[PDB]
DNA sequence: GCAGATATCACTCAGCACGA
DNA sequence: TCGTGCTGAGTGATATCTGCTTTGGGTGGGTGGGTGGGTTGAGGCAAT
């Protein structure tokens, strides 16, 4: 038996939601678990109910729906592909720039911020997974946070991979708790017995988990997702219920600086509240900077008033209209987003790169540059953690290419993004001399 | 159910069992068994609830291995092999591996007949900078040791540790119930992030490990519970 | 007889009692006559009921028809009567040793059903009934202990045109403004500003209807703000008194929720509800607060929209709904040194944000100047304790009769110069169109003192002497 | 067909921009500024979405800055009289509850559920609040994701849900002390950091200047309001006849034209030129602030094209601001 | 052992037809 | 013209019978007792 509740956006403007119980007889039982729109063709029965009687003081009948199919809700499901499909796949990957293409397809409505994207499009293709013998686990989810002044295109980039990625979960920093983050208890009505319900990090294992205001959180649950940001589990003791749950997702995180603004004189430390174990536990920080130019502004005010004016409502049937819809498409994206979002699901799905035979002494010596000049005051120390989110973002880069090789352009690549993420977020003084020490990695 | 086949985003499920004379106190929890029985429904629309008559346990849990283990403590370089073991994938720290096997081992107890018996167990603190790998150090510690609990600091309480006063539902009566210590009787605790923890937790954890016996004995029970770790 | 003094000697016997209402049922319906309807010959007959049974028949009445247990009560057919059942807690005085003061249950029927409302101080006349109490409800078994309570038959909650002939004569005195203003207080001596200041706030300006936009209200706004000795507080009882509704709240015991509104849940029908606080308890009276500096102002920013709108609005767990608060308000405020310097100017002197000092109709200044005289006169004052006054009584139904039939409306001659005197005021410099919303509502109230329905020059120039000199004339 | 005759002479009109100028809000004195702001939060703006999938914002938020005793919450009152659909919530009272979506347990039931709040109830609406200043930061926040997201999105207990509240947002705030500073910047007089302040799409300061003949004016019509009651105040437009050709501009969707796109972009580069190396008080948001206005006051003329003079007139409404 | 709802059996009464 | 013995019919009292719990919740208690069971989570408000 399960409940079936109306969809929130289908209730008239503030009215109450009406739900229904639905009986699953043989070969249809565990078809759907909660937080699912579904569709149920059934048959619309009643009985009499004495309980309903005595309460109302009426001859009312109580009424469920015995379920004889359910959907989910073209077609069936965008991220399946076919046969055919895996074809094209393969023919597009051989092109040279490819990657270039899926950054740039990436968001095409946004114009600037290229670091972002490439950030986010790494997040969203994912890592590897590595396990050694039992005895050692790495982490392959990939965690971006970004950071910058008010206006500059944040929330906007989360809602889209919100929609491009397969399983996503959407929370804002004030309307989040722990409890929702990581499970709530109800009572069977049946057996009578507690169960455990599933929380937000659980509902987007192997997906992501998108937080925006993340500043705004309250300190326990900052908490909260230390675990699942690094330990990859969340446990939990209520109601004599104590289990370990799995959530093994990629977290994007959206905040402003403490303060309003991004004071770029002062380092990322004081800008922004949050503590530095978290801020270690992020791979790549793309800062965001708003400054004025005019060719910039030029550009950016040309390319904003394109996107409202090709966007206006007003500008077989159905075939038409798709027509359309693809030329604008492909105006504004050199890759349409429908081949885009199963080409995701089809990368993270059947594509695991490994690194054969690589050498090693160049990310060692990037290695080494970094502690060197990051001894510098007022930089955090350039721990291991770096030298992993290096070979994390490489696997992830091969995995653009759907080659099981990771060639040497992928890992400089990773590189050169690593070092501009650790380079931007330190203070202007020592952003001089950063710039000037690194110039064949960037 | 094992956590492997657990179907992504979705939740363990949990199946009542019943044994009868010598099948009984064969196991205890968090062991992997294999069961075999008779798939039986009890009453308890028209449903009934299914449960397993167990006719069999197989857990996963001689002279040959005693040799085998003398032989190898015969071995000129025991304690360097042991120390090699201790965290195999992460480099230096040899100090913090010595300490370690250390513990894994522990020390002899002591008992005096007047009533002073003296601590025997290690504790260790590891205090440094992040990106220091002292989270898989106390993982692999974890994996290691027959008897071992990992727990975070911050995502338990004070139920979480040592021991916390409760009620039985069922029975409506006032009872005991171990944390995170009680569970870890005779074994060994590794605790992380010891700063998030609350200092209520912290000063708890003082007395239990001071004593090693957990001492909530109030609120309509006088119970009190063994926490050597 | 007292709550604590009934015995079973007193039962079936007329008794007599006085309490404070604690909760009231909802209306109960009593049944006095059955309605049956034979099934078989649709025939219909009336039984009335006895002692809580009903006098039902073994078969139909007719003699064609006489198929036994044949007949069925239509339910929506049969008279009914009202039933109530309330609770009476008895005075605190009566508490002998300071316990948890007993209860009795009241019930009432017909026209004495919502005749006390929840606290208040009644006295009932009844009956004190005994009643047995069924051990279960599925057998005739009864305890042998029995209820005891109360059938009331009485209830007393503890303008002739002689009175109107009367009012009217008062009203052609001359002298009518210092006799009012030596009557609301009588003991506090030589405050003559301050006591009228007071008394126009009592009597209040003139309600206005007003489509096409909003209602404008006539209440006037206090401060009373100067040296500690002075008489205050007593001004603030003595008013406290005199007013229909109104609470006594005070600075530090207050909260900002506490004022206005409380979120909660009542357990009887286990719905979310609100209770009304100190300002809203206090719609269409005179609240009152001591201590206005020693407030912090989380809680001092509701006021800010009691003085400006009359009205609260409430949006958060799931209510969203405003609450009328048209009441007045008048606070009172200490120096923040020992006593009040004239060095220094007012806004520092008192504390309190500049601006709020403007959202006051009248803000007056007291202070305790040393003198041979003054001195000397004021103590042969306060120890007779150990020039006539109207009887509170009389005066009470005197500003009633004002507040409610007369409705003064400005003339010409008001405008013309009203306009002057507010474009003079703001010339000399804090002076704002508060100011001239405060000098319409005082020279409304003022008319409503004489009983006229016009606003005189005369009243308006009244209005803005006591402006001026209330902060007072340098 | 009498209505709608009624309808097209409203529009004949060639003076109907200021007629409605007037007539908005009768009660209160010459405030011509704040007036046409409200009337364009009310109209509106074209919503749209992308080829993407992510939304454009199409609603206008208008916050009125003043010292106290000034009219600012008699427009909020009319406001609340006269929209379709609206809520009044007070600053203080309010809280990130309520003014949201809250997660209260079912009657007669042991489940929870989502009960609508202030900013829900004013779906596709107008929603006022008199003292912003007063709400405390905790709350301050909660509107955030409905002021540009237009959506509100809860994990709370078992509810998770991503709500939508397409709802414009007029609110009234005091300086941080008693009177507005003419020295300090905008900023400086209100304590709302720089992400609310880029989010509200106008900003009126209404200063209380002292001047005989205008003070004069104002003394009068305020005691004309209290001498004869309604008839003293005389709007070109009736409520119902406003509430009909506001209705009848709504379903309009006007365009934009090249010329107006060129211009558009030469007055942004002019904001941004005149902010001047970072721009606190105008962000990218405004390009599109300029972009609604304008397809609002298109919409209050009843055209469907937007020349670059509606453009130039929501530059004067914007620029005013600074 | 105790109260309540239910169904069983036995006894006595008003009508009927015939005979006195 | 009429008197009385036989019959069907219908209540009255009495025979067996089920039931003797029942129920989630603190204005039903804990001298009714746990083998009759009760395992939240958000939001508001005083204290500070
Ligand atoms: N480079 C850009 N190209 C196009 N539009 C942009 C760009 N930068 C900003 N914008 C616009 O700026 C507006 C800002 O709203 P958005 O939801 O993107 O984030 P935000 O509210 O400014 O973020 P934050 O949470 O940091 O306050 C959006 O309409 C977005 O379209
Ligand atoms: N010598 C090392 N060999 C391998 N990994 C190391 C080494 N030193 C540090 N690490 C790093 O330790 C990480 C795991 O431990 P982690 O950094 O979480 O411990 P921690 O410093 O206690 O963390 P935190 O202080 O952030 O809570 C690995 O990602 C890893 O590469
Ligand atoms: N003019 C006056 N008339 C009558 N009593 C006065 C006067 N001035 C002072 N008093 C006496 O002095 C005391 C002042 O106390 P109170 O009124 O409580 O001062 P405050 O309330 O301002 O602190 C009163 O009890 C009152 O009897
Ligand atoms: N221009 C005006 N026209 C009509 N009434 C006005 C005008 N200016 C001020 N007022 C009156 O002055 C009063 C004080 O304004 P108020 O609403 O307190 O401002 P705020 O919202 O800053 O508190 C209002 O109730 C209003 O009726
Ligand atoms: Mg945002
Ligand atoms: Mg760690
Ligand atoms: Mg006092
Ligand atoms: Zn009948």
């Amino acid at each position: 038996r399960v409940t079936l509740q109306e969809a929130p956006g289908t209730v008239p403007p503030g009215r109450l939601p009406r739900h229904r119980e639905v009986i699953l007889l043989a070969d249809l039982v565990d078809v759907s678990k909660p937080g699912e729109e579904v569709e149920v063709t059934g048959i619309y029965k009643n009985n009499y109910d004495g309980n309903l009687n005595a309460k109302n003081g009426f001859p009312v009948f109580a009424t469920i729906i015995e379920a004889n199919s359910i959907k989910r809700r073209e077609g069936l499901d965008v991220f399946s592909w076919t046969e055919e499909e895996e074809r094209e796949f393969r023919k597009i990957s051989r092109d040279r720039g490819i990657i270039d293409k899926i950054i740039s397809s990436m968001a095409p409505s946004i114009y600037g911020h290229r670091d972002i994207k490439t950030a986010v499009a790494c997040s969203l293709f994912g890592g590897v997974p590595k396990n050694v013998n039992g005895k050692h686990s790495i982490r392959g989810d990939i965690n971006v946070l970004l950071l910058g002044d008010p206006g500059t295109a944040k929330s906007q980039i989360l809602k889209y991979v919100e929609k491009t990625a397969h399983r996503a979960v959407f929370a804002t920093g004030q309307g989040a708790s722990a409890v929702g983050l990581t499970a709530s208890v109800r009572k069977d009505p049946i057996t009578k017995e507690w169960t455990l319900e599933g929380g937000a990090l659980v509902l987007a294992d192997k997906g992501v988990c998108l937080i925006d205001e993340f500043d705004k959180m309250n300190d326990q649950d900052r908490t909260s997702i230390h675990e699942a940001m690094e330990q990859q589990s969340i446990s939990i003791s209520k109601a004599g219920i104590v289990t370990t749950l799995q959530a093994r997702c990629s977290i994007i995180a959206a905040a402003n600086p403490n303060g309003g603004r991004y004071n770029s004189t002062l380092p990322l430390a004081q800008n922004v509240s949050l503590t530095e174990p978290i801020l270690s536990r992020f791979d790549i920080l793309c800062v965001v900077r708003d400054l004025v130019d005019e060719e910039a502004d030029e550009r950016l005010a040309t390319f904003v008033v394109d996107s409202h004016v090709r966007s206006h409502p007003e500008n077989n049937a159905r075939q038409r209209r798709l027509q359309r819809q693809r030329k604008k498409e492909e105006e504004i994206s050199p890759i349409p987003q429908e081949l885009l979002m199963k080409y995701i699901h089809y990368a993270r799905t059947k594509i695991y790169p490994k690194l054969h035979q690589m050498d090693m002494d160049k990310v060692s010596r990037v290695y080494a540059d970094l502690r060197r000049e990051s001894i510098s005051t007022g930089s955090f120390p350039i721990t291991v953690r770096h030298l992993e989110s290096i070979l994390r973002i490489a696997e992830s880069f091969a995995k653009m290419r759907l080659s099981e090789f990771v060639s040497s352009y992928d890992l400089d690549r990773a590189i050169k993004v690593v070092v501009d993420s650790f380079v931007d977020a330190q203070k202007v003084s020592v952003r001089r001399q950063l710039r000037r020490s690194f110039a064949i990695y960037t | 159910e094992i956590p492997e086949l657990v179907p992504v985003g979705e939740m363990p499920r949990n199946l009542t069992m019943t044994c009868d004379r010598y099948l009984t106190n064969k196991v205890i929890p968090g062991t992997r068994v294999t069961i075999v029985g008779i798939y039986s429904i009890y009453n308890s629309v028209a449903i009934r609830t299914p449960y397993i008559k167990i006719l069999g346990i197989q857990s996963d849990v001689t002279e040959e291995e005693e040799e085998e283990f003398l032989q190898l403590s015969r071995n000129p370089k025991l304690y360097e092999i042991l120390t090699n073991s201790i965290a195999p994938s992460i480099f230096g720290n040899e100090d913090i591996k010595k300490a370690i096997v250390c513990l894994l081992m522990g020390g002899s107890k002591k008992i005096l007949p007047d009533g002073m018996r003296l601590r025997g167990d290690i504790n260790v603190l590891l205090l440094g900078d992040p990106g220091t790998a002292k989270s898989q150090l106390l993982k692999f510690v974890e994996k290691v040791s027959p008897i071992a609990v990992y727990t975070s600091g911050k995502g338990s309480s004070a139920a979480g540790l040592t021991a916390s006063v409760q009620r039985d539902p069922m029975t409506r009566e006032f009872y005991l119930e171990g944390g995170a210590m009680v569970l870890a009787d005779g074994g060994v605790v590794c605790i992380d992030e010891f700063d998030k923890m609350r200092d209520e937790d912290r000063v708890a954890i003082h007395e239990a490990m001071e004593q090693q016996t957990i001492s909530i004995a109030k609120a309509g029970i006088t119970t009190v519970l063994n926490s050597r770790t | 007889k007292g709550m604590r003094e009934l015995n079973p000697n007193d039962i079936d016997k007329l008794i007599n009692l006085k309490g404070l209402v604690l909760r009231s049922t909802p209306v109960i319906p009593d049944m006095k006559v059955a309605f049956f309807k034979c099934n078989v010959c649709d025939h219909t007959m009336a039984v009335e009921i006895d002692r809580g049974v009903i006098q039902e028949p073994a078969r139909c009445e007719r003699i064609d028809c006489n198929e036994p247990n044949s007949m069925s009560l239509i339910h929506n057919r049969c008279s009914f009567a009202d039933k109530q059942v309330i609770k009476l807690q008895e005075t605190p005085d009566f508490v002998p040793d300071g316990q948890t003061p007993h209860s009795i249950s009241l019930c009432v029927y017909d026209e004495l059903v919502d005749s006390c409302r929840a606290g208040d101080r009644i006295e009932v006349t009844g009956t004190f009934r005994s009643i047995p109490i069924r051990a279960n409800s599925r057998q005739r078994v009864l305890k042998s202990l029995y209820k005891t309570y109360v059938d009331v038959v009485h209830v007393k909650k503890v303008i002739t045109d002689q009175d109107l002939a009367k009012i009217r004569e008062v009203a052609a005195r001359e002298d009518l403004y210092s006799l009012l203003a030596r009557s609301i207080a009588p003991s506090i001596y030589e405050l003559e500003d301050v006591k009228k200041g007071i008394l126009l706030q009592l009597f209040g300006g003139t309600n206005k209807t007003f489509t096409k936009g909003g209602r404008y209200r006539g209440d006037i706004n206090i401060l009373l703000c100067g040296d500690p000795s002075t008489s205050k507080s007593q001004i603030l009882q003595y008013v406290h008194k005199i007013t229909p509704r109104g609470v006594y709240t005070s600075g530090k015991g207050s909260s900002a929720v506490g004022l206005t509104a409380y979120i909660t849940r009542d357990v009887d029908t286990k719905q979310l509800v609100l209770e009304s606080g100190a300002l809203v308890l206090s719609d269409g009276g005179v609240c009152c607060i001591d201590e206005f500096d020693k407030m912090s102002d989380s809680t001092r920013s509701v006021l800010h929209e009691v003085m400006e709108q009359q009205t609260i609005s409430i949006a958060k767990a799931g209510i969203i709904t405003t609450l009328n608060a048209r009441s007045s308000i008048l606070a009172s405020a200490n120096p923040i040194g020992s006593r009040y310097n004239p060095n220094l100017p007012v806004t520092e002197n008192i504390d309190l944000p500049p601006p709020l000092l403007s959202r006051f109709d009248l803000v007056y200044l007291v202070l305790d100047k040393v003198d041979e005289k003054n001195d000397r006169e004021l103590a042969k004052h306060l120890t007779n304790l150990y020039d006539d006054v109207l009887p509170v009584e009389f005066l009470t139904m005197y500003i009633s009769y004002a507040k409610e039939h007369i409705h003064p409306i400005i003339t010409e001659a008001a405008k013309t110069e009203l306009v002057r005197a507010y474009v003079g005021m703001r010339k000399m410099g804090t002076a704002t169109t508060r100011q001239l919303e405060s000098m319409i509502r005082l020279a409304e109230a003022h008319a409503k003192m004489k009983l006229k329905n016009v606003v005189e020059l005369e009243d308006v120039q009244e209005a803005v002497r006591l402006i001026r000199s209330a902060i007072k004339d340098y | 067909s009498d209505e709608i005759n009624e309808l097209k002479e409203m529009v004949k009109d060639e003076h109907i921009y200021d007629k409605l100028v007037r007539s908005i809000a009768p009660a209160v004195f010459g405030h011509e500024a704040v007036k046409k702001g409200i009337l364009l939060q009310m109209l509106g703006g074209v919503h749209k979405s992308t080829v993407e999938g992510i939304k454009l914002r199409g609603d206008i938020n208008i916050c009125v800055v003043g010292d106290p005793s000034t009219s600012k919450s008699q427009f909020l009152k009319y406001v609340v009289g006269f929209a379709p659909r609206s809520v009044y919530t007070s600053g203080k009272a309010s809280s990130a509850a309520g003014l949201t979506a809250a997660v209260v347990r079912d009657e007669e039931g042991g489940d929870y559920t989502i009960e609508a709040g202030a900013l829900m109830l004013a779906d596709n609406g107008i929603c006022c609040i008199d003292e912003f200043d007063k709400m405390d930061i905790s709350d301050q926040v909660a509107i955030h994701e409905a002021m540009e997201q237009q959506t509100i999105s809860i994990a709370k207990a078992g509810i998770h849900a991503t709500l939508n509240a397409r709802t414009s947002i007029l609110a009234a705030a005091n300086p941080v002390g008693g009177r507005y500073n003419r020295k300090l910047s905008l900023r400086g007089n209100l304590n709302m950091t720089a992400p609310i302040m880029s989010r509200f799409d106008l900003f009126f300061v209404i200063l209380d200047d002292c001047n005989e003949k205008i003070d004069t004016e104002l003394a009068s019509h305020i005691v004309d309001l209290h001498m004869k009651r309604d008839e003293a105040i005389e709007p070109p437009f009736s409520a119902e006849q406003l509430r009909r050709y506001i209705k009848y501009a709504r379903t309009f969707k006007p365009i934009l034209t090249k010329e107006a796109r060129s211009y558009l972009v030469e007055k942004y580069k002019e904001l941004r030129k005149d902010d001047a190396r970072s721009s606190y008080r105008i962000t990218v948001r405004q390009l599109e602030s300029m972009i609604r206005l304008s397809e609002a006051i298109a919409r209050a003329n009843c055209v469907d094209e937007i020349t670059p003079s509606f453009i130039a007139e929501a530059y004067d409404l914007l620029r005013q601001s600074i």
